[PDB]
């Protein structure tokens, strides 16, 4: 099913034709043109006022990364590198080795945030929900070495931001 | 023939006559990032987010066209 | 005496021009459905401000000019010119008042095209030299239509004096009974200028201290535009013993119109080169023509021939 | 407990308009040109 | 209605509580509008709803004047919301932290930092993991 | 003659922040949110921060997507045209690193490589909102400049 | 008097902000045929000749005071009407076409 979007005849009778004169020399359509900006004006702007308003966002939206632990302390990560081997960017780097108490535990943790685009396949990855996404997105930097996150880095950001990052897995780990 | 030099970023090279076009070259290669290349070196769900990145105005509409071949 | 009243011109217009590229963007904002600056100062009441200086400490990049005497002159020639199409301006007294002042500011006018052709041979590029050709054919076709236009308007003045025309529009306004030259008379102000949709050295370039200068004289002309607009067809009452009377209402009129170019820049895609220069030759000049034929008839057919003084 | 999915609303959504919506203003040709020349004969006397 | 607009324009002189209040949220936030009070966190910023906004200016934070020994009351940062309000703030949630509190637990931060790029506080990178190769030590006795 | 160089540095460092006029090299992905930044919810005009500018009136460079070897020249002759002060945001994972074509033949593993950053917005888009930080950010830094202290004190 | 004062102010004024713009601190211690149409020459000429033409135009609000009328009119028009058969010239043999 089709429509022609631009075949129509103009109808050649006198009052027909005197209207379009009308409209060329009276400028009718430019004038009907200014109304629509004019009606603009008066109109309430989409502006907000950041950074004292903020745009909706929702529990899923895919910002900072950073590593999580259990209610006890421990880490959650465990070191099974599935992270590391789906991330499409090759942007995780991991190390491990028992820890001193036997533990499979990392001792390299790196997400260069600067190779990452923040696809977040390395939280759907991550059997026990050690490596998120968090709500954060206003971490621009003066360096480019200040976004070559290593384990440090990842964890504080995990103490930092665990409050609203439970809530928001609270929120959509239904869906998931 | 007046010869002029100069979504993305494109070198046009053209060829005027007064106000009047007579060649116009687009040299493209500007944005080519060997996306085909890279995907040789990644799984298929690994594949899927570079089809994002293409028509980067129409993301879901290049992931279908991806999901629906595989 | 004197040359207080000179600087209660000079200075104003100079904050004026300021100001408009506050409004400006505000009312291109708004009618954007956004907000335009807000934030510095109150409402933006401090943007020009933060702009000027802005502009006056930026490093000042002169490339290898090919005249260093016209690399200058251009810029002095577009400000000087431009302040000096305000000293006949009847507001509602001129700061000299001329018996040839429509003349003179007509005189003047066609003088500002020599700093967009002294502007281009001073930019030691072929490109720019051909631009700057090319606003120069743009501009001084226009200058045919305003000429006339504002020839067949003062048949029915009668007088090259600019404080005749408030005598003239005593009764009413003249827009009335020449409405179709002031549409034509509005139109040929904003291609005359450069101005949205006749903005054609902007869009096709687009395919510090010194371009302030100029940006400022464009602006005052802008102003000064539309002014003479409002004098020529929107004439306002002079009571002698009230002249802030005029000034009121002279003012609001003229802030109008100039707002009125702002309000149409938001509305309309850009004109072609061939379409702008088909708009005068090929339409308004044949219409100019016979409106200059029919102003001349009309007064002397209907016993209305103005008087001399 | 049951199955709880985002759904339409029992019934649908009303109807949503998408043709062209150009409303007709203004008055004829005839009328137009009858104020502006009706302007300037006002204007000339 | 025209005077109703300025009635209303009157008010939020009196919502901010006197000229002086009222001028500093203006030079502050540019924008002079009163909302409720929900809450304020312990760094004292303050937030404000009002429903009768459209979505996006409905809810808004005006930001304390003094965080972590920094002073904000010009230099206000986005970073400077912490997480409990954070997710309120960007309509993730209907339920600010007043009613709905954060879980508790030991190693959440219990001061919130700003974003420290570009001061003595900033992230620097380093290799967290421990050397690999040993070398030999030579005898410190000799027996050439 | 410290009070004064003070206080000239906070007028001379408050007009280059308030005025902030960008030249964006839309590369790519990133330049459809720069757009966004200029759209009515956030409206950077409102910042004094002007739509579009020409190169040779900017004072702040936004490289908004993937630099390719091929472009890297001329966007290079670009920066080097911009009179001074003159400063370069980095905008996306591509343009701070090379992102996800990091490892290309073709692509300069970060736009700082070619030209001094000031400033690394990361994300893969970074939201307009993001964008926003950044260039609020950027603002904050020239606050920080000393330049007329500097001076006087050679 | 009064004219070349103000002359004199705007275009010294015009001078001083154009050199002042020109010098600030700064703090830093470190001849042939253009490739151009001939159609842009002939609009050129063509505003030249229609110029000329309204400079004779420019006397008609005094000449209106005439008592010759009659004669007035007919000269009136007829410089209108060979003004617009210039145009028609230009017009008719292709001299407003920029293709
Ligand atoms: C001609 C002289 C023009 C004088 C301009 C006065 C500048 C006023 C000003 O600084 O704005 C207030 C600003 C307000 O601070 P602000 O620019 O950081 O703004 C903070 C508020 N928000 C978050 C919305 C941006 O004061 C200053 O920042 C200090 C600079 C003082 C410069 C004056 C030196 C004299
Ligand atoms: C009793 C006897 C009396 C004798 C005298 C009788 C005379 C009265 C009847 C005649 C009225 C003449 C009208 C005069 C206006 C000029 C008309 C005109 O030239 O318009 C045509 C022009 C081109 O039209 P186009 O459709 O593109 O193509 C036709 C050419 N082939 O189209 C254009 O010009 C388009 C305009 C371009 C500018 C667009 C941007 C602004 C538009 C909105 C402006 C709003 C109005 C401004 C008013 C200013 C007030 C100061
Ligand atoms: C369709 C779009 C058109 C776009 C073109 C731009 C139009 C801009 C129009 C600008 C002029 C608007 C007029 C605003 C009136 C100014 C305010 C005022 O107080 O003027 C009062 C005036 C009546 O008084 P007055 O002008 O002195 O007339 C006496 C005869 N000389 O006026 C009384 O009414
Ligand atoms: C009721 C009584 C009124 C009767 C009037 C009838 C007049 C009819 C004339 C129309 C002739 C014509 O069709 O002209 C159009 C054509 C030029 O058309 P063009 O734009 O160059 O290209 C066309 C392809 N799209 O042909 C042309 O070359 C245009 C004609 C030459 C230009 C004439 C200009 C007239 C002189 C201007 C001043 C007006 C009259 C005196 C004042
Ligand atoms: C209109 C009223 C204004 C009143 C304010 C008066 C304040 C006078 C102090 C001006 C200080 C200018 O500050 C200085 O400006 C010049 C631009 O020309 C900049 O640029 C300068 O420095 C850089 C290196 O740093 C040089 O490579 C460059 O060639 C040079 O132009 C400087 O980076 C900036 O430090
Ligand atoms: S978000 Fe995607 S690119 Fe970034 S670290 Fe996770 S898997 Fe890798
Ligand atoms: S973060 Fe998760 S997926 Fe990655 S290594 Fe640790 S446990 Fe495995
Ligand atoms: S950083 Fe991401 S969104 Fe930006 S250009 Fe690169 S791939 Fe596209």
């Amino acid at each position: 099913t089709y429509k022609y979007v631009n075949l129509r005849e103009p109808s050649m009778d006198m009052k027909s034709v005197t209207d379009r004169a009308a409209q060329t020399l009276l400028w009718t359509e430019l004038i009907r043109g200014l109304g629509m900006t004019l009606s603009y004006l008066f109109r309430e702007p989409a502006t907000i006022n950041y950074p004292f308003e903020k745009g909706p966002l929702s529990p899923r939206f895919r910002g900072e990364h950073a590593l999580r632990r259990y209610p006890s302390g421990e880490e959650r990560c465990i070191a099974c590198k599935l992270c590391e081997a789906v991330c499409p960017a090759q942007a995780i780097t991991i190390e491990a080795e028992p820890r001193a108490d036997g533990s499979r535990r990392t001792t390299r943790y790196d997400i260069d945030m600067t190779k990452c685009i923040y696809c977040g396949f390395c939280q759907e990855a991550c059997p026990v929900d050690a490596i998120v996404e968090g709500p954060n997105f206003e971490f621009s930097t003066e360096t480019h070495e200040e976004l070559l996150y290593n384990k440090e880095k990842l964890l504080n950001n995990g103490d930092k931001w665990e409050a609203e990052i439970a809530a928001n897995i609270q929120a959509d780990y239904l869906y998931r | 023939n007046l010869t002029l030099n100069f979504h993305g970023v494109l070198r046009l090279v053209m060829e005027l006559s007064g106000e009047m076009v007579r060649k116009c070259d687009p040299h493209i290669g500007l944005l080519h990032r060997g996306t085909e290349k890279l995907i040789e070196y990644k799984t298929y769900l690994q594949a899927l987010p570079y089809f994002d990145r293409l028509d980067y105005v129409s993301m879901m509409c290049n992931e279908q066209a991806y999901s629906l071949a595989v | 005496m004197f040359m207080i009243n000179i600087l209660m011109l000079i200075i104003p217009i100079l904050l004026a021009v300021a100001f408009l590229t506050l409004v400006e963007r505000k009312v291109l904002g708004y009618m954007q459905l956004r907000k335009g600056p807000n934030v510095v100062g109150p409402y933006g009441l401090l943007q020009p401000i933060a702009d000027a200086i802005k502009l006056f400490i930026k490093e000042p990049l002169r490339p290898a000019t090919s005249s260093a005497s016209m690399f200058i002159l251009a810029p002095i020639m577009a400000l000087g010119l431009a302040l000096t199409m305000w000293i006949p301006l009847p507001m509602p007294y001129p700061l000299i008042n001329m018996n040839l002042g429509v003349l003179f500011m007509l005189a003047m006018s066609s003088l500002a095209v020599y700093s967009i052709l002294w502007s281009g041979w001073a930019s030691n590029s072929k490109y720019a030299l051909i631009g700057a050709l090319r606003a120069v054919a743009q501009t001084i076709s226009y200058e045919v239509t305003l000429a006339i236009i504002l020839l067949s308007v003062l048949l029915m003045s009668g007088s090259f004096t600019l404080s005749t025309l408030i005598t003239t529009q005593e009764q009413m306004w003249l827009i009335l009974p020449a409405w179709p030259l002031a549409m034509m008379w509005f139109i040929s102000t904003l291609a005359e200028t450069n101005r949205a949709p006749f903005d054609l050295t902007e869009g096709e370039s687009e395919l510090a201290g010194p371009f302030a200068l100029f940006f400022m004289a464009e602006y005052a002309n802008i102003i000064m535009m539309n002014i003479f607009t409002a004098i020529l067809f929107l004439g306002t009452s002079h009571n002698p013993h009230m002249p802030e009377l005029y000034t009121i209402n002279f003012t609001i009129k003229s802030l109008l119109l100039t707002m009125s170019f702002l309000w149409i820049r938001a509305s309309y895609p850009r004109f072609r080169y061939d379409q702008l220069m088909h708009l005068l030759w090929k339409n308004f000049l044949p219409l100019t023509l016979a409106l200059c034929m029919w102003h001349v008839s009309l007064p002397i057919l209907t016993s209305g021939i103005p008087p001399q003084t | 407990s049951k199955v709880k999915q985002d759904m339409p609303p029992v019934g649908g959504y009303g109807p949503i308009d998408y043709k062209r919506n150009l409303p007709r203003r203004g008055l004829s040709g005839y009328s137009m040109f009858a104020v502006g020349i009706g302007a300037l004969l006002f204007g000339y006397w | 209605e025209l005077l109703q607009v300025l009635k209303r324009g009157l008010q939020q002189v009196s919502g901010h509580g006197g000229l002086r209040g009222y001028l500093r949220v203006l030079f502050r936030a540019n924008d002079v509008r009163v909302g409720t009070l929900v809450g304020e966190d312990k760094y004292g910023n303050k937030y404000y709803e009002d429903n009768k906004q459209f979505f996006g200016r409905h809810r808004w934070v005006i930001y304390t004047t003094e965080m972590n020994g920094k002073n904000t009351f010009w230099d206000v940062d986005g970073s400077m919301v912490p997480p409990e309000w954070h997710r309120w703030l960007h309509c993730m949630t209907d339920d600010p932290p007043t009613v709905k509190p954060p879980t508790a637990r030991k190693f959440i931060w219990t001061n919130h930092k700003f974003n420290l790029s570009g001061t003595p506080q900033q992230y620097v990178p380093y290799s967290t993991t421990r050397k690999k190769i040993q070398e030999w030590v030579p005898p410190s006795t000799p027996y050439k | 003659g410290e009070y004064v160089v003070a206080k000239l540095d906070d007028l001379i460092n408050w007009a280059r922040r308030s005025s902030l006029w960008p030249m964006t090299f839309g590369l790519a992905c990133c330049a459809v949110e720069m757009m966004h930044m200029a759209a009515p919810r956030y409206d950077m005009d409102r910042f004094g921060v002007v739509f579009r500018a020409s190169p040779r009136q900017s004072d702040v460079m936004i490289v908004a997507g993937t630099l390719t070897n091929k472009m890297a020249p001329a966007l290079r002759k670009v920066y080097d045209q911009m009179p001074e002060p003159r400063y370069v945001v980095s905008m996306g994972s591509c343009a701070n690193g090379g992102g996800y074509y990091h490892y290309s033949y073709s692509v300069v593993r970060g736009c700082d490589r070619i030209v001094p950053v000031d400033i690394y917005v990361p994300g893969c888009p970074p939201t307009a909102e993001a964008l926003l930080y950044g260039i609020l950010q950027l603002q904050k830094k020239i606050k920080r400049e000393k330049r007329l202290r500097i001076w006087y004190r050679r | 008097m009064n004219l070349m004062l103000a002359l004199l102010t705007n275009f010294t004024l015009a001078t001083l902000l154009v050199i002042i713009a020109f010098w600030l601190p700064q703090l830093n211690v470190y001849s042939a045929r253009l490739p151009f149409s001939m159609k842009f020459f002939l609009v050129a000429i063509t505003f030249l000749l229609f110029d000329l033409e309204i400079a004779l135009l420019l006397p008609l609000p005094w000449a209106s005071q005439t008592a010759n009328l009659n004669t007035m009119l007919t000269m009136a028009l007829f410089l209108i009407i060979l003004l617009a058969v210039s145009l028609a010239y230009e017009w008719t043999q292709k001299g407003l076409e920029w293709t």
